[PDB]
RNA sequence: AUGGUGAACUAUGCCUGAAUAGGGUGAAGCCAGAGGAAACUCUGGUGGAGGCUCGUAGCGGUUCUGACGUGCAAAUCGAUC
RNA sequence: UUCAAAUGAGAACUUUGAAGACUGAAGUGGGGAAAGGUUCCACGUCAACAGCAGUUGGACGUGGGUUAGUCGAUCCUAAGA
RNA sequence: AUAUGGAUUCUUCACGGUAACGUAACUGAAUGUGGAGACGUCGGCGCGAGCCCUGGGAGGAGUUAUCUUUUCUUCUUAACAGCUUAUCACCCCGGAAUUGGUUUAUCCGGAGAUGGGGUCUUAUGGCUGGAAGAGGCCAGCACCUUUGCUGGCUCCGGUGCGCUUGUGACGGCCCGUGAAAAUCCACAGGAAGGAAUAGUUUUCAUGCCAGGUCGUACUGAUAACCGCAGCAGGUCUCCAAGGUGAACAGCCUCUAGUUGAUAGAAUAAUGUAGAUAAGGGAAGUCGGCAAAAUAGAUCCGUAACUUCGGGAUAAGGAUUGGCUCUAAGGGUCGGGUACGAUCAACUUAGAACUGGUACGGACAAGGGGAAUCUGACUGUCUAAUUAAAACAUAGCAUUGCGAUGGUCAGAAAGUGAUGUUGACGCAAU
């Protein structure tokens, strides 16, 4: 039973704000209140908990990270460019 | 606050010292489901707890009555 | 029907003005304070409420024997157990290693 | 009030003492001229502001 | 599992001062105690008696004490008798009508 | 004009407390089913979202331009909200 | 709101008994915070005061009453001073 | 303050358990570290307590023309102590696809599930001690008195989407993630100190002394406070019974408390507050102001337009008492390694009968529709003539500033706000 064609958890705000508004909300909720990968032991199991601050279910790590996202996409490029800098100073 | 049932650990207590009075109080009471008997309860006041020794049995109760401190200040019932 | 008042002064609903129904050898109600619960203590070093150990206030821990404020194994009060093993097994490792680590690199100070 | 402090209480003592009507035997000395008790008080006609 | 249970009824007081006929009176008990029911259905479930100056009534079937009093108290109204009788309790489930 | 006294009312911030019948709606998440060549669509439940809604206490103060208008009252009372 | 008795120089109004009603446990119930400061209680008692009254009162007179190792304060720290 | 008993020690500073951990004890300075104190809000689920309902018996009361094994009521157990008790957590055995376990709510397992077996927190409840000697309810004698004296009984249950409160394991929410400190404990550490002719031990037990100072009355409000007052105003909070009903609503009642507010007689005009009115139906009036209409619930039906969430209880309908039947929805036990037995619940739907066609019978309780103007919305203000279209808001855009700074404060300053700040920032429109 598909419950709305839309809006989707964006449904709690009924019709006020306007469109626009609420999608852009929605995109991003959609991101944080999100259930993701543990880099550290495999299991799909970190939630947010404010923002920025993503921690694990089991095996409790917390990683910072984006404000509704796990890896923020500029992060993610640094992280190259890190490595990228690195291996010139030891080669 | 404290109750009591090694009949001999009871004896040591009612010569403890600091132990000037005891009492014993007689209990019409029931027995499993028909007729009913007598319990008694031994009563010595440390200085800083009530012991009561439950002697459920009459036969005990009596002999164990004169044993009593001929010294210690009973109140009975 | 039969309903009851607060005991001590304060009239609010506060965390330290809790209170509890009770009836008495009079036949009646009277309220009773109760006072804040304890929380059990924690494994400083996993976070767990930390087995073995009775939960008091905590000044109330100073009118207990010592044998409900631990377990027996080291860091017994105080880590869970389970978090003591990974020490265990941890510092031997770490130390082991540590070793290996120093006849490697004087070996390659020799060799070089 | 209900709880209050001693200099409080002092207070309210020393008040309620004063809460008299005047001796009668004054009004028989030589030349009283005290008729009453002028500075007489009343919890509900006049506070006391503390 | 079953159990008998007898209940006495000292009239005496009462009927030595000539205001109560015991006669018609345990005639009142024996068709008006009900029985998972109605009257007279003591089917030698229930029993009562007159030992001259006592009444005995002695159930197998749901029969409470309360029932007697309240049984009495009907008769007592019925007659008049009330004003100087009560229905009391002394010792337990033995019963007394009380002058004055 | 000079020097003084006020945040017991009230405005705003902070600190530490407390308070709020019963209803209507049924958002994400989840289960089970159905159709379809496929892409994918669809159904029934479960759940309990919201500066959401009906409405008391609460806070407010719309209208009668009602009462009163030498008042209960130097702002109150009713009903309506 | 009512009938009667008591008491009193005097009773629509005090006391007791009876009746009829109300508040309807979100109280006209049982306690407290702030504020009051003796209003509590008893005895006596009506010049004034309770916008009729009064034998009654939160009035007038005269006395009595507030008992803590554990309930609060006191200690700690908050905004802040 | 301190001794006595116990524990400990010739292997000096306890044993036991594979382990989670056990315990009546079982040395421990500096120093370090950890915990507790200590923390949002809402939701459902689970459990406790008190309340509510109820069967049996034992009493006392009320009604008895008539009827009712009846109507009312009593039947209670403190802190504190002992044994015992737990969702969570964890440990051992074990090695998992045919994936299993599993909450109302989809989470968990090779980083070891399911399973079987243990360990722990003691909220909480149980049974005993306290403690029946108390308290509750009766009966039977005594006498101006103090007032006694004497006996009895005070027992066994049942039910839950109940009510209120407490609590647990969970879940939702955040550009909001929801004090501090005193204080108490524990651990790492091992400085020291300590026995065999006799040591060590007061976190085990028992024993001895002491705990000062101030407040404690009462009111807390239609008369004890603030409003000049015994003012229809104002003024923080806890406890909370039965019916009807969704309900802490309204209306009636039990407990408790009131019966206070000048009084008598009449019932003109005009009033104030409550109602009704044939036929017409806004013609009244600036204007439907006022007032009437509507209303609960079950079922059926529901337009434009839309940011797809709504609009919507749209609109528009029918139905509703009493009584008597019917069907469906549960719990618990024993079954080698298909069924039976009983216990206890109002929900819902259907079917008859029945009446002056009445039935949300009082109470309770939305008028609807089509448009224009205007502000998006919820929110805000002129206390005491303006609540609005005014303010605010999210959203949009502009400005200033890299700290030797922007903006702002001060008479000054070894001064201050932003600033526990750093452009995803602060300041200014
Ligand atoms: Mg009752
Ligand atoms: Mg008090
Ligand atoms: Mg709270
Ligand atoms: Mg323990
Ligand atoms: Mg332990
Ligand atoms: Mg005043
Ligand atoms: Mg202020
Ligand atoms: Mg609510
Ligand atoms: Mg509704
Ligand atoms: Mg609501
Ligand atoms: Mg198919
Ligand atoms: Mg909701
Ligand atoms: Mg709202
Ligand atoms: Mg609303
Ligand atoms: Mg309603
Ligand atoms: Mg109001
Ligand atoms: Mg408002
Ligand atoms: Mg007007
Ligand atoms: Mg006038
Ligand atoms: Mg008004
Ligand atoms: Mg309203
Ligand atoms: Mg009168
Ligand atoms: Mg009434
Ligand atoms: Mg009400
Ligand atoms: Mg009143
Ligand atoms: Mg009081
Ligand atoms: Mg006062
Ligand atoms: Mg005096
Ligand atoms: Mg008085
Ligand atoms: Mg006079
Ligand atoms: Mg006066
Ligand atoms: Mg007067
Ligand atoms: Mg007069
Ligand atoms: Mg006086
Ligand atoms: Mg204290
Ligand atoms: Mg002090
Ligand atoms: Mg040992
Ligand atoms: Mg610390
Ligand atoms: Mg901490
Ligand atoms: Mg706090
Ligand atoms: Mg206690
Ligand atoms: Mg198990
Ligand atoms: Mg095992
Ligand atoms: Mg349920
Ligand atoms: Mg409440
Ligand atoms: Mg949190
Ligand atoms: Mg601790
Ligand atoms: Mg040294
Ligand atoms: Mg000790
Ligand atoms: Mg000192
Ligand atoms: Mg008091
Ligand atoms: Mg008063
Ligand atoms: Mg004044
Ligand atoms: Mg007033
Ligand atoms: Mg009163
Ligand atoms: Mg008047
Ligand atoms: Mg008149
Ligand atoms: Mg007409
Ligand atoms: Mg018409
Ligand atoms: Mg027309
Ligand atoms: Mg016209
Ligand atoms: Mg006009
Ligand atoms: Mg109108
Ligand atoms: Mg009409
Ligand atoms: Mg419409
Ligand atoms: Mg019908
Ligand atoms: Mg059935
Ligand atoms: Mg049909
Ligand atoms: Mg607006
Ligand atoms: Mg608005
Ligand atoms: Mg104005
Ligand atoms: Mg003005
Ligand atoms: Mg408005
Ligand atoms: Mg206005
Ligand atoms: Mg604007
Ligand atoms: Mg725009
Ligand atoms: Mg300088
Ligand atoms: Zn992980």
């Amino acid at each position: 039973a598909k419950r709305t064609k839309k809006v989707g958890i964006t449904g709690k705000y009924g019709v006020r704000y306007g469109s626009s508004l609420r999608r852009q909300v929605k995109k991003l909720e959609i991101q944080q209140h999100a259930r993701y990968d543990c880099s550290f032991c495999g299991k799909k199991t970190v939630k947010r908990g404010a923002a920025g601050i993503w921690t694990c279910s089991c095996c409790k790590k917390t990683v910072a990270g984006g404000a509704y996202t796990v890896s923020t996409a500029a992060a993610a490029t640094v992280r190259s460019t890190i490595r990228r800098l690195r291996e010139m100073v030891e080669a | 606050a404290r109750e009591i049932t090694d009949i001999k650990q009871f004896l040591e207590l009612t010569r403890r010292a600091d132990v000037k009075t005891a009492t014993v109080k007689i209990n019409k009471k029931l027995n499993k489901a028909g007729k009913p008997f007598r319990q008694t309860k031994f009563k010595v006041r440390g200085s800083s707890s009530l012991y009561t020794l439950v002697i459920n049995d009459a036969g005990k109760a009596k002999k164990l009555i004169q044993s009593l401190p001929p010294t210690l200040k009973v109140n009975r019932l | 029907a039969q309903r009851v008042t607060f005991r001590r002064r304060n009239p609010y609903n506060t965390r330290s003005n809790k209170i509890k129904v009770v009836k008495t050898p009079g036949g009646i109600l009277r309220a009773q304070h109760v006072k804040k619960l304890a929380t059990r203590p924690k494994c400083g070093d996993c976070g767990s409420a930390l087995q073995g150990i009775s939960t008091l206030r905590p000044r109330q821990y100073a009118t207990v024997s010592k044998t409900h404020k631990t377990v027996s194994r080291a860091y017994g009060g105080s880590r869970c157990a389970n978090c003591v093993k990974e020490r265990i097994i941890r510092a031997f490792l770490i130390e082991e290693q540590k070793i290996v680590k120093k006849v490697v690199k004087e070996q390659t100070e020799a060799a070089k | 009030a209900a709880q209050k402090s001693f200099r409080i209480k002092q207070k309210m003592a020393k008040a309620k003492k004063q809460n008299r009507p005047l001796p009668q035997w004054i009004r028989l000395r030589t030349n009283n001229t005290i008729r009453y008790n002028a500075k007489r008080r009343n919890w509900r006609r006049t506070k006391m502001n503390i | 599992q079953k159990i008998a249970k007898t209940f006495t009824v000292d009239v005496s007081s009462p009927t030595e001062n000539g205001v109560f006929d015991p006669a018609s009176y345990a005639k009142y008990l024996i068709d008006h105690i009900k029985v998972e029911g109605a009257v007279g259905n003591l089917g030698n479930a229930v029993t009562v008696t007159e030992d001259g100056t006592v009444v005995t009534v002695v159930s197998t079937a749901k029969f409470s004490g309360k029932y007697l009093k309240y049984l009495t108290k009907k008769y007592l109204k019925k007659n008049q008798l009330r004003d100087w009788i009560r229905f009391v309790s002394t010792k337990t489930n033995e019963y007394r009508l009380a002058f004055y």
